[PDB]
């Protein structure tokens, strides 16, 4: 299914995912499309982070639902 | 006593620093704690045109035995007021010391990057949140506060006594001048809330 990841810079990243998927793998296919390391990024939904071990349907992220990517601090 | 691709790298990187132009100009320096080379004491001079100018900062360098494929763990022994360094523990927030470490980096380039970090702090990405927001919200107050820490801790020329008078006034109440310099600086040199913070229990 299709979900969106609104980011900095007004960018919109479009990913094909399954509710079965880890949040880690959502980070992993953001990496292939954007070249962003998965452990320097953190996704928020309903304005809350989602730990990598859990899945998107546990947070009832249905299709066409919008996420936002805050990137972990540099150092960090 | 190590896997030696560390012993050989450390020994030549150590010998590389003492032969450098930065050590000849007294910018960086490294020394031996023990003689297995897993712990080194580094020293960097405060960059010019920065509040740390005239100061010399001791650095604790511990070489992991996964060297050179993992970075050395560096910690500031000398206290410093910097948004990317702990004002309490000396922990360093630099990407070359974490994810962005490369095996090609040497002792010299780590010391030069840390010396560069003093010249160009990243307040949006901080190690010490208190130092960082003072850095953003009050640029001039941070500069002299870092200047004061630069002398009290790194032997620089004194910051001008508009700040020591408070350090004098709170000590007139019998308070620890080490606790006062920490309390006054974290509370942005407001003696009232510093005096209220001053008391642990």
């Amino acid at each position: 299914m299709q979900i969106f990841v609104k980011t900095l810079t007004g960018k919109t990243i479009t990913l094909e995912v399954e509710p079965s998927d880890t949040i880690e793998n959502v980070k992993a296919k953001i990496q292939d499309k954007e070249g962003i390391p998965p452990d320097q990024q953190r996704l928020i939904f309903a304005g809350k982070q989602l730990e990598d071990g859990r899945t998107l349907s546990d947070y009832n992220i249905q299709k066409e639902s919008t996420l936002h990517l805050v990137l972990r601090l540099r150092g960090g | 006593s190590m896997a030696n691709i560390a012993v050989q790298r450390i020994k030549r990187e150590f010998k590389e620093v003492l032969k450098s132009e930065e050590t000849s100009k007294n910018q960086i320096k490294v020394d031996l704690v023990d003689e297995n080379f897993t712990e080194l004491r580094g020293e960097i001079a405060g960059p010019p045109d920065t509040p740390y100018e005239g100061g010399r900062y001791q650095l604790e360098i511990k070489i992991p035995e996964t060297y050179p494929f993992n970075p050395p763990k560096v910690r500031f022994i000398t206290k410093i007021w910097h948004p990317n360094i702990s004002s309490v523990t000396g922990a360093i927030k630099l990407d070359i010391l974490a994810d962005q470490w490369a095996a090609a980096m040497t002792l010299r380039t780590v010391l030069l990057s840390l010396q560069a970090l003093l010249a160009a702090a990243e307040p949006d990405d901080p190690q010490d949140a208190v130092v960082a927001n003072q850095y953003k919200q009050n640029p001039e107050m941070f500069k002299q506060t870092a200047r004061l820490w630069a002398h009290v801790y790194a032997g620089a020329p004194v910051s001008s006594p508009e700040y020591t008078k408070k350090i004098e006034n709170l000590c007139a109440m019998g308070f620890d001048r080490n606790a006062v310099i920490v309390a006054l600086s974290s509370k942005s040199w407001d003696v009232e809330t510093a005096t209220e913070l001053l008391l642990s229990n």
